[PDB]
């Protein structure tokens, strides 16, 4: 096993749990944040067949079960499957137990804090954990770029956050929080896939459509052009064989699907879109600042791995920020992982060793601890 | 008295 | 280090500490005598951030700062931030032991006698200096002259002072002191700027503004027909670029800001001005003193360079004097640092030696031996 | 319709319209300075559905808008928007030709005076009114008060202003400007919403929010205690029953959001708070005035019906003023509106008839005649 009392790293940011160990470059454990379960009858008899089905083993039956995912917009909704995806986790997958092991969990700002609460509730009272401790997320992801220095994006499955620090110093007030992510990004392209031709209604096929996103989208570095562009000819559709048969052949829904991302009026969504919440964010904090976030805009998290973002994104600050400033958007192609890998970084220093919440000081301060220690 | 600074 | 037992000249007038050594062409040391403290949380563990910036560092941060300065119109308000500016200034920046030089401080005439006799109590108990003196400033900013008659005009960040000397001997009868300069000046233009549309308002942006009014302020010789001018036409005009972005661009602001210190009615403060205060200084002088300080009207310490001041300041006190007087405004382009060069020559000089108040005279008299050694 | 040539009072602070004639209670039309805008398509055909809304229709449609309002820390940003306010507060609400009567217009203290300058040629140029006049809101509000001697403090939808007054004359150095107000107010709860577990991000929503700000905040006399208190039990939770359906549950949110007003540290915002900003526009006020400002401190404008401002007002101005003063915070129920009441006192008296800015002479002077005849 683990002979040492290694910090443990989990990190479920809404529809991917990566968890791991501290002091290390890749998390241990990457799977689907999702439990699945049977929606008919058992029939072969003597089989296993358990009645719920978590993470990669999920989509390994997704054909016979409704998957659900226990954790929406960064919030936690099922606090059982939750229970699930964490014992599936500690476990199973990274297969350690969580009684040896403080923990860190991440989650994002302006979130409630009964998620904070009620998680570190479950992480001491169900698992055991001899310390814990909520992280910002974005804040994690400033600490994989090796800067003290920046305003981070990062739009995981749930949430984006754009939180600014400069010197170390976080601007909370400058802080910010939209809704959109890749899971509604996923349930707009299944409708647009409407559009063309192709019905995705259930879950598993919502997860069919997950991955038409992953691999075959890109976000159209100038919107009109590139639509015209497809209008024009067929040189932009590209095909995908289904699981199990027909083939589908995709044409401006390529860059359709994230152009929803830096305009938010696509899924009926009141927002200024990424790049504006970027530059609002900017503007909020100080005069002195502004052009050490101008430099220093780090774009690391999941639903960034569209190519181009970084050149769109670029692209739109440069025309939001003043002239001679110099916008450079950082943008790590080990992202969709460095909120883990600052995860692992902050749970390594040394200094953050007397910053643990632990048990002796949850039992004496009940569960709001988490509001005087975490932040 | 006065001031800022005196008394 | 230093080898010697080289008198130290610390000036810290009430906005910049400007240091060094006697017997010396430039002060060492120069800094703004702020001391700045992070108004928000520290997000990234290991990072040092310590909570105090004095000096330059507090304006190489001041966008995570409220800057603060410990002396205002010339009298030390902090006393604790002040002995953070003298630590800084012997330790840091100078970098050098007290206990090894003496030192010669500067304050202004007419200011509370706890001031001077705190200065003593904390150079003598807190940095055990083994000599001390403090001085009047604008009597040393005729020493810098290379003149034993004159009248003396300073007006530094805080305080200015028009003391009048014949002959080596001071007239403290006929000195003066007005609570209008610089920093006043800064604010003011900082209110005009609201007044056009940029509102500054921050310690940080009075930091900006105060850089402003330092590249991009006169004092218009004439200030009806210079009002007048920049209300005809733009040719007065002149923009800034901001730090991190967006440029302004200001007009008659540009000449309203040290009008006020030639007509203190803008900024609300019933007083003559600055022409008029040299005049009555001179008036309250004999009779037999006046023309040697018409001829001998030193103009030197900070807020002098603005451009023409000395053709405002000759062209105002020539409608004052009568006629066939000779009104010389002396503004030696050294001025900002004479305050310092000629506590650099008092220091260094021979005679001066057995002026110093020393400690064993301090412990035998207590800190009530500044009225009785210094002035 | 209206016989006379009675002026208008016209009274847009940042958030809300209150307008009427002269020599009357109470403005006649009040309504949110809005306008609304469809942000998605418009379907049944043969339905009207301009494509504006301003004003309290607006409100009445608000979940398919997008609110925007033209005005912004007594700014006002759009133009042609405002000029929709205008034109709906002239010719809808107020009912009323502005060729035939002349206008009394507000603005704060310390704005661009470009707002008022455009002000003056959007009145003349677009509504062809006679006269015109700008008025310092403040001012007004010591109008209404009966009062030509005390200091005014009002606090609008964004901008509060501490206006120092003595026997007639105003002290304009003493004058003071916050843009710290209810919108900032309203943004924050919306934001301690969030913390709780409620999300708030439409323009629609933040119209919900501030309703909730409205019905359901205080103030706290001692934030401490007061949120110990909250900490203890639930005695200070209540309820708000939200637009169709769900209700929700406020507990120390109800007194954190004004107490940002006397803190401004929790929106991020150096500033000395409302409390220190009175204080500090009195000493900056002569010796023989500061007794009478004490006495005579007027509290009156909007965001000033929490319940116990006056009493946390008078508290703390208490503890900064030195005792044996009398401090009277002057809180007349009729504020909100206390800044028309004093505008229609002002557009009402017979002295003013001459002070008006004339067409005639707008036309001689051009539009900057409101810097010589206004203040
Ligand atoms: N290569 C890729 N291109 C575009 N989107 C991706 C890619 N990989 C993952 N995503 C999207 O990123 C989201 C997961 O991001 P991540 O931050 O890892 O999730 P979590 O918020 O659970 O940590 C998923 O919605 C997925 O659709
Ligand atoms: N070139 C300049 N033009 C106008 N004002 C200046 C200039 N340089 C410095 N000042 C002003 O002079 C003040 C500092 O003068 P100084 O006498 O050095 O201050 P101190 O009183 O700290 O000695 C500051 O307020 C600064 O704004
Ligand atoms: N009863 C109340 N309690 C607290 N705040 C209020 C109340 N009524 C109005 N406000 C706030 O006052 C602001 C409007 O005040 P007012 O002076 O009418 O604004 P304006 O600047 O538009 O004149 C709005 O932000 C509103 O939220
Ligand atoms: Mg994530
Ligand atoms: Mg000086
Ligand atoms: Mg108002």
């Amino acid at each position: 096993d683990e002979d040492e009392t290694t910090a443990l790293v989990c990190d479920n940011g809404s529809g991917l749990v990566k968890a791991g160990f501290a002091g290390d470059d890749a998390p241990r454990a990457v799977f689907p944040s999702i439990v699945g379960r049977p929606r008919h009858q058992g029939v072969m008899v003597g089989m296993g067949q358990k009645d719920s089905y978590v993470g990669d083993e999920a989509q390994s039956k997704r054909g016979i079960l409704t998957l659900k995912y226990p954790i929406e917009h960064g919030i936690i909704t099922n606090w059982d499957d939750m229970e699930k995806i964490w014992h599936h986790t500690f476990y199973n997958e990274l297969r350690v137990a969580p009684e040896e092991h403080p923990t860190l969990l991440t989650e994002a700002p302006l979130n409630p804090k009964a998620n904070r609460e009620k998680m570190t509730q479950i992480m001491f009272e169900t698992f055991n954990v001899p310390a814990m401790y909520v992280a910002i997320q974005a804040v994690l992801s400033l600490y994989a770029s090796g800067r003290t220095t920046g305003i981070v994006l990062d739009s995981g499955d749930g949430v984006t956050h754009n939180v600014p620090i400069y010197e170390g110093y976080a601007l909370p007030h400058a802080i910010m929080r939209l809704d959109l992510a890749g899971r509604d990004l996923t349930d707009y392209l299944m409708k647009i896939l409407t559009e063309r031709g192709y019905s995705f209604v259930t879950t598993a096929e919502r997860e069919i459509v997950r991955d038409i996103k992953e691999k075959l989208c890109y976000v159209a570095l100038d919107f009109e052009n590139e639509m015209a562009t497809a209008a024009s000819s067929s040189s932009l559709e590209k095909s995908y064989e289904l699981p199990d048969g027909q083939v589908i052949t995709i044409g401006n829904e390529r860059f359709r699907c994230p152009e929803t991302l830096f305009q938010p009026s696509f899924i009926g969504m009141e927002s200024a879109g990424i790049h504006e919440t970027t530059y609002n964010s900017i503007m909020k904090c100080d005069i002195d600042i502004r052009k050490d976030l101008y430099a220093n805009n780090v774009m690391s998290g999941g639903t960034t791995m569209y190519p181009g973002i970084a050149d769109r994104m670029q692209k739109e600050i440069t025309a939001l920020a003043p002239s001679t400033m110099k916008i450079k958007i950082i943008a790590p192609p080990e992202r969709k992982y460095s909120v883990w890998i600052g995860g692992s970084i902050l749970a390594s220093l040394s200094t953050f060793q007397q910053m643990w919440i632990t048990k002796q000081e949850y039992d004496e301060a009940g569960p709001s601890i988490v509001h005087r220690k975490c932040f | 008295a006065x001031x800022p600074a005196w008394x």
